[PDB]
RNA sequence: UUCUGACCUAUCAGCUUUUGAUGUUAGGGUAUUGGCCUAACAUGGCUAUGACGGGUAACGGGGAAUUAGAGUUCGAUUCCGGAGAGGGAGCCUGAGAAAUAGCUACCACAUCUAAGGAAGGCAGCAGGCGCGUAAAUUACCCAAUUCUAAAGAAGAGAGGUAGUGACAAGAAAUAACAAUGCAAGGUUUGUAUUGGAAUGGUGGGAAUUUAAAACCUUCCCAGAGUAACAAUUGGAGGGCAAGUCUGGUGCCAGCAGCCGCGGUAAUUCCAGCUCCAAUAGCGUAUAUUAAAAUUGUUGCAGUUAAAACGCUCGUAGUUGA
């Protein structure tokens, strides 16, 4: 057959770890945040 | 009327038309006629449990020419054959020869979908262990 | 006790004496009030030794 | 059998949910209401359809028709009791006219903004969530909780909260305090 | 027992009558009318306004879903009526049962046996098996709700209360705040460091709630700074809200309802980063409605795109100054 191939790119590529980050802000603070940061001046 | 009567005790009439028409439409065939709960294996489910005859590798239509890995599976149930695509390339690998596999429809409704001949049915959960887990964080319990 | 406290609605009855608690009351609230044991209960054990007995094989 | 008592559904989003425009003023709707959610925006959505439903029934049927006298009035007056409604507002048209910031000003955590009592709507919320509001002496978690024409004289700060001078909320803390300084003093 | 009301089917057009089919007469039976049953006499009766068959993943209804209006799909399933209690049949008891935690026989099952014989029926409630993609505890109680009796005080897996429950539905966290530092705006508004107040979840004791117990609420103890007391899912070329972002792979691996991307300087893959949407919920599949004036009464289309019977008469049919 042809099913040599198989599962190939992920084991191909090379894999990196994310590296830690703080908790993200969530909900009504999230939302006041974003349009606060959308919406005044762009640059 | 024009092509149809307006007749007061016409009803009768438009009732009658009405009634032969319906059933050219594709969709009414297949809704009203016995066909769907015979010729489909699935027959009112959306999920069955299979086991794997083979792991197959069949190739993309002309413009997207690939070879997708895929699984050829045996209801339990109604006793036969469907091929049903695996999702995520490690994961004919992970899948077993013998595999115990829960198939579902591929969300065409026994259409067949993209550029893939043949297939109908995707692979869900193997083992009863979820595939998706499996490929996603490498997850669920592997081969308990 | 209600929400936020400081206000508490509930149901009361007051009997004329005693002898009107003692016969027209009932076992649960003096139950409630200090009343000891609800006599001869058992469940279907009961039922169990019953239904085996017909015509005086024992008298229980 | 099953269960006799109701339940019903609050909310739903209309098609096309990447609507940009609709998206965008649902944003500043959230942002300056202090809403967590459009959920939020789709219960007034719907008190708001509820409402234009009922105006589109009563102005259809004609003027001294029994069932639209009496649920014109009925609507009109309970529109009044909860503060929808202004002064000489007593119309079909002005029934039509409502807008979904005058509903969310109804709201708690909006009116104790108003009165100063937080200094944001979020504040507000946040304030109503922690125990600390009180209408009419009677204490009230709720940030969407729809406050009543004659309710909006009542609303404070709870006498049993730490803000109305009860007991502190941390007496640990506090305790740690003083006996932490009288011990070095 | 009267009248009126049904899904699909003509690749089902003649059905029904030996044998009660249809009428009449006479009887008999029944609780009573009744071909309900028998004898005698007629030779009818029913059928395109589709009988007679055949199909149904067909209990019927109140109703459910989607509905601008029509409609279309759905109604085991909380109330009502029917059917049924392994299959048929037959009885007994009684006012009421052709009962099935009544009985008898046969067939289909099937148990203990000392193998002579004996007894049996979960589609009651638990729980188990099989089936499957698929479904909770052999819990506690008659306190309430009602029922049954020699009826108050006893019984009731009827009924209630818990347990299991991300079926569905409502409400609601995941901080708020002041300083500095930063940003823009004329001395305001907006937003990486610090530091005091507030708060539930979580652990305990009561008051309380209760059939009793648990939950709720109330009070009192305990009791967050990375408030580690840790928010996820799916996307970011178009459809369509978000990247001419970083490496690796190189028509391969693969992704992607759909159009498509990948065959060597990949914005679609595999990771990483950032952004975006919804949120304690969000994907996926199958079923079903809108969408669909793509079944069209409202309201379609038939010169060339799918479609005027080759042509004419004509009974039913519909329409008729």
């Amino acid at each position: 057959g042809s099913l040599a191939r198989a599962g190939k790119v992920k084991n191909q590529t090379p894999k990196v770890p994310k590296l830690d980050k703080k908790k993200r802000l969530t909900g009504r603070a999230k939302k006041r945040q974003l349009y606060n940061r959308r919406f005044s001046d762009n640059g | 009327g024009s092509g149809k009567p307006s007749g007061l005790r016409a009803a009768r009439k438009l009732r009658i038309r009405r009634r032969t028409q319906r059933w050219a439409d594709k969709s009414y065939k297949k809704s009203h006629l016995g066909t769907r709960w015979k010729s489909n294996p699935f027959r009112g489910s959306s999920h069955a449990k299979g086991i794997v005859v083979e792991k197959v590798a069949i190739e993309a239509k002309q413009p997207n020419s690939a070879y997708r890995k895929c699984v050829r599976v045996q209801l339990i149930k109604n006793g036969k054959k469907i091929t049903a695509f695996v999702p995520g390339d490690g994961c004919l690998n992970f899948i077993d020869e013998n595999d115990e596999v829960l198939v579902s429809g591929f969300g065409r409704s026994g259409h067949s979908v993209g550029d893939l001949p043949g297939v109908k049915f995707k692979v869900v959960k193997v083992a009863r262990v979820s595939l998706l887990a499996l490929f996603k964080e490498k997850k669920e319990k592997p081969r308990s | 006790t209600l929400f936020g406290g400081g206000r508490t609605k509930g149901f009361g009855l007051i009997y004329k004496n005693v002898d009107a608690v003692k016969k027209f009351e009932k076992k649960y609230r003096l139950v409630r009030e200090g009343l000891i044991d609800k006599e001869t209960k058992a469940g279907r054990r009961a039922s169990k030794e019953l239904k085996n007995r017909r015509k005086k094989v024992r008298g229980t | 059998p099953k269960s006799y008592r109701n339940y019903s559904k609050t909310a739903r989003n209309p098609k096309r949910p990447f609507e940009k425009e609709r998206l965008d003023q649902e944003l500043k709707l959230i942002g300056e209401y202090g809403l967590k959610n459009k959920r939020e925006i789709w219960r007034v959505q719907y008190l708001l359809a509820k409402i234009r439903s009922a105006a589109r029934y009563l102005l259809t049927l004609d003027e001294k028709s029994s069932k639209r006298i009496f649920q014109g009035e009925a609507l009109l007056r309970r529109m009044v009791r909860q503060g929808l409604l202004g002064e000489n507002e007593e119309k079909l048209d002005y029934v039509l006219g409502l807008t979904l910031p005058k509903l969310l000003e109804r709201r708690l955590q909006t009116k104790v903004f108003k009165l100063g009592l937080a200094k944001s709507v979020h504040h507000a919320r946040v304030l109503i969530r922690q125990r600390h509001i009180r209408v009419g002496k009677q204490m009230v978690d709720i940030p969407s909780f729809l406050v009543r024409v004659d309710s909006e004289k009542h609303i404070d700060f709870a006498t049993t909260s730490p803000f109305g001078g009860a007991r502190p909320g941390r007496v640990k803390r506090k305790s740690l305090k003083k006996q932490k300084e009288k011990t070095e003093a």
